[PDB]
DNA sequence: TGAAAAGGTAAAGGAGGTCTTAAGCTCGGCTCAATT
DNA sequence: AATTGAGCCGAGCTTAAGACCTCCTTTACCTTTTCA
C-alpha cells in the first residue's frame, strides 16, 4: 500500500529509536513489520518504551 | 559400521566436558586400552590420590545426564 | 603408556634407590651398569628419558651424553645428567656435552621428580589460596578459620572461581564448566547461588567485598594475599 | 633475530645483574619490576623466555606463572623461576604452578646462563603497557602510575583504543568503527561525552587535561610522559 | 572584532544487568528389609 | 559380605515478579577554539 513504501524518516521517530533501527538496516515500513515485537525488543539498545512509541506511529499511520 | 559411528558420536559429548573430566571418564571405563582401570591406579598416575577421581566421575556423569549435549544417545539403548 | 626411564648409574645403591622411587611413581624403569651398555640400551629402546651418572668406568658421562646427542635416534632424547659437583671442570666440560638439566647429589626424591615431571611435560587445581582452602572429600571451605558446609553446586561454583582467582569470569563459563549447559541456556540460576556464597563468605551480603559483581562481565573472586590476613 | 628475553624481579639489584649478563650474551633482554607489568610485558610482546621472581608485590609469582599457562599465547613460553628456596610450603605450592625451572638465590651466572641455553635449545600483539598505564582487561581496570581505577566496558575499550595509537590522534570515525563498529557517519557526540569521564577518571585537573589531549579538528590524543620521566609526575 | 564550528558538562530518561522473595518441586541420605 | 532398592522424610534445586542499582544515550546550553 502506498503508506508501506513510506521511508521510516517519516515515521517521526525519536533520534534514539530512529538511529537504533537504522543500525539494523531497518530501511522500510516492509522491513519493520517483519520484525516481531519480540525481534524489536531484540534491537540493541531498544526498549519496551520504544516498540511502544513505535507502536503508536504505526496506529498514526494506520 | 555402527561401531565406528557410536565412537564419533561418544568423543563429541567427551569434547564438551572438562579435560581432566574426559580423561577420568576415559580411564573409568577403559575407552583407549579396553581395561577398565580402578580409582587407585588413576589415584597414582594422576595428580590427586583417591577418593578425588570419584567426585570428578560423579561430576562429569551429572553434566552428561543432563538433556542437554547428549541426546542422541538415548536411541543407541 | 608409562613413561620409560633408562637409569645409567655404576652405584648399585644410588641406581635401586633411583628404580624404586621412579617405579613407585609409576615409570617403566630400565638400569644399566655402565656407559656401553647404557648406550645399547638407549639405542635399543628410545626411552622417554634418560638419567646419566657422570663418573662411568672406561667412558666418562660427557662422552656418553655427546654420542647420545650424535646419533639420531637418541639425539632428541633428554638426558638428566647426574653430577657430584664439585670442581669447575666437569662444569666446563657438561657446558659442551648437551645436558638438559643438573641435579646434585645427595637430592631430594620431590626435586627428582619434579624435574621428571618438567620434562615429560616438555616431550608432551588450587586448592587453597589466602584464606580459603576447600576440602573436596566433604565438600567443606576453611574460610579464614571457620569451616563453611557448601552444597554441590556452591562447592563447584566456589572452585571454578577459585581457579580463575583474581579473574572475571563469565556467565557462560560458569554455565560450561559447572553444569555443562549451552551457553545460551538460563544464566538467572548462577545469580541465585553467587549470592548464598556471599551469604556464607561475606561479613556483609549487601555489600560483598571478596566475590564481587563486575557488571556486564560477570563475577570475581579477590582474595586477600596470605601477607594481609592479619588485617581482615 | 636476537631471542627475547623477560626478566621478572622486584629485586633492582638481581634484575640489573641479570639483565648485564644476558646483554653481555647478546640477548634482547625486557623488565618488568611487578607481575602485573611483567605479565603486560609477558602478553604484549610473547618473548622467547620469562625469567620470573617469586616474591612480586600484589600479584605472587604462582599466580603469574599460572595466568601465562592459561594465556594461549604464552602457554607454551618457557618459564624459569627465581626462587628464595626456604620452606616445604613453596616447594608444594610450585609443584602446581607449572614452572619449568627453578634457580636459587643466590645463583652463579654460569648456572644461570647455562639453563637459558636449555630452555632456549628447548624451545626450538596488543600494547597492554607503556609508562604510568597498565590496562588489565580481565578485570576492567587501569593502573595508572600506582592507582586503581575501575572502568566501565566502553571506556576500557576506548582507553585500550588510544593506548593502541599513543602519541598518534585518533579521528573520531576510527574510534567509532574500532570501539562501537557503527558508521563512520554516525554521531561522534556520544564519544565526547565519555572521554572527560576518562579525563575525570585520569587527570589531575580535568578542566586542563594533560594526557588526554584534544587535537581540534582531528580527535583525541593519549600522550603519556617516558618511564624516565615518571618520577616528576607521581606526585601531581 | 565578529563569527562560524567544534568540543564540552550537567541533566532526564531509558536500557540492561543484577539482585530480592512466595510457590513448588525432586533428590539424596538414612534406615532397614531383602536379598545374590 | 556386599549390594540394593524402598519408604520417608526434610535439604538441595528450579520457577516467576518485582524492585532496583550501573551503563548508556541524547539534549539544552553553553564555552572554547581557528579564521575572514
Amino acid at each position: 500500500t502506498p503508506e508501506s513504501q513510506t521511508p521510516i524518516e517519516d515515521l517521526q521517530l525519536s533520534v534514539r529509536a530512529y538511529n537504533c533501527l537504522k543500525r539494523a538496516q531497518v530501511n522500510s515500513v516492509a522491513d519493520l513489520l517483519s520484525y516481531t515485537y519480540e525481534d524489536l525488543l531484540e534491537i540493541k539498545n531498544f526498549g519496551q518504551k520504544s516498540a511502544e512509541e513505535v507502536v503508536e506511529a504505526l496506529e498514526r499511520i494506520g | 559400521v555402527a561401531k565406528n559411528l557410536l565412537r564419533e558420536d561418544l568423543e563429541g559429548v567427551l569434547s564438551t566436558l572438562s579435560p581432566r573430566e574426559r580423561d577420568v571418564l576415559r580411564l573409568r571405563y577403559g575407552l583407549d586400552d579396553g581395561r577398565m582401570k580402578t580409582l587407585e591406579e588413576i589415584g597414582q598416575l594422576f595428580n590427586v590420590t583417591r577418593e578425588r577421581i570419584r567426585q570428578i566421575e560423579a561430576k562429569a556423569l551429572r553434566k552428561l545426564r543432563h538433556p542437554n549435549r547428549n541426546s542422541i544417545l538415548k536411541e543407541y539403548i | 603408556m608409562k613413561p620409560r626411564i633408562l637409569v645409567i648409574d655404576d652405584d648399585s645403591a644410588i641406581l635401586e634407590l633411583v628404580a624404586v622411587n621412579l617405579e613407585m611413581s609409576g615409570y617403566d624403569v630400565r638400569k644399566a651398569e655402565d656407559g656401553i651398555k647404557g648406550q645399547a640400551l638407549a639405542v635399543q629402546l628410545v626411552p622417554d628419558l634418560i638419567m646419566l651418572d657422570l663418573m662411568l668406568p672406561r667412558v666418562d658421562g660427557f662422552t656418553v651424553c655427546q654420542r647420545l646427542r650424535r646419533d639420531e635416534r637418541t639425539a632428541e632424547i633428554p638426558v638428566l645428567m647426574l653430577t657430584a659437583l664439585g670442581q669447575t671442570q666437569d662444569k666446563v666440560e657438561g657446558f659442551n656435552a648437551g645436558a638438559d638439566d643438573y641435579l646434585t647429589k645427595p637430592f631430594e626424591v620431590e626435586e627428582m621428580l619434579a624435574r621428571v615431571r618438567a620434562l615429560l611435560q616438555r616431550t608432551d587445581e588450587i586448592l587453597s589460596y589466602g584464606p580459603l582452602t576447600l576440602i573436596p572429600e566433604r565438600f567443606e571451605a576453611i574460610w579464614f578459620n571457620r569451616t563453611v558446609k557448601l552444597t554441590h553446586l556452591e562447592f563447584e561454583l566456589l572452585h571454578c572461581l577459585l581457579q580463575r582467582h583474581g579473574q572475571t569470569v563469565a556467565p557462560s563459563e560458569i554455565l560450561k564448566e559447572v553444569w555443562g549447559y549451552d551457553p545460551d541456556d538460563d544464566i538467572e540460576t548462577i545469580r541465585v547461588h553467587i549470592r548464598h556464597l556471599r551469604t556464607k563468605l561475606e561479613p556483609d551480603p549487601r555489600h560483598p567485598r571478596y566475590i564481587k559483581t563486575v557488571y556486564g562481565a560477570g563475577y570475581c573472586l579477590e582474595l586477600p594475599a596470605e601477607t594481609e590476613l592479619h588485617q581482615h
